[PDB]
């Protein structure tokens, strides 16, 4: 017999990807290449079956750094960062490849199935 | 709110 | 010019609740009386204008056990934690004065908003 | 997926 408040969710990721500009609470650094990207283990885990893995491993769920393989491309992985935070995917004709290769890679289902779709159209 |  | 998966924020949120019953990656014990919540700062931080506060604190937000107010009930924290994790609110006629008033403290402006509402109409 |  519960009541619902609909716009909680978006409110939380709002918050959280505020919590991710400032900088504030992240506890993991993603390297893809040269580049780095701060992040929270939790939204990670959360958005992506490969980070799901990687945090729920014994070992892994206490490292500070998490290296990515070399064919990641820090363009697409960046792309993707910012939907798990946001919900928004910036999909692009000339992004799209790089984008579905790394939500792949990352076990993203959702953003696999739109950029299949996408390539189809096109 | 509303009801679920 | 991005895309938007409409159910993104409400699945981030429920993955997010399932870490949390399986007790994955919680970072910090609420003492409310002789009670214990295990729960994760940023999805307290997303949800409360008092622990919004509390973790931005260059001190408290490495303290891995907070403790509430004695006059704050066990119950009408639990109800709150529940709603943070999922937007549901377990509002009723025996519990809507504890809930107010832990949400309050907690600085939850919506949940304080549907309580002021509900008392209002009995 | 929409267009927000
Ligand atoms: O496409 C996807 C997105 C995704 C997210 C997660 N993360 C969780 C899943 C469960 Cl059941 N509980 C907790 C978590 Cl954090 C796992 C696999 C995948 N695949
Ligand atoms: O009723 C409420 C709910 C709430 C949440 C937060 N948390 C944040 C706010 C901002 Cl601007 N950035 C990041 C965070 Cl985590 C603060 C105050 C309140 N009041
Ligand atoms: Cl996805
Ligand atoms: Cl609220």
């Amino acid at each position: 017999s519960c009541i619902q408040f609909t716009r909680h969710a978006s409110d939380v990721l709002l918050n959280l990807n505020r919590l991710r500009s400032r900088d504030i609470l992240t506890d993991v650094v993603i390297v893809v290449s040269r580049e780095q990207f701060r992040a929270h283990k939790t939204v990670l885990m959360a958005c992506s079956g490969l980070f799901y893995s990687i945090f729920t491993d014994q070992l892994k769920c206490n490292l500070s750094v998490i290296n990515l393989d070399p064919e990641i491309n820090p363009e697409g992985f960046c792309i993707l960062l910012d939907f798990m935070y946001t919900s928004r995917l910036n999909l692009r004709e000339g992004n799209i490849m790089a984008v579905m290769a790394t939500a792949m890679y990352l076990q993203m289902e959702h953003v696999v199935d739109t950029c299949r779709k996408f390539i189809k159209a096109s | 709110w509303v009801i679920p």
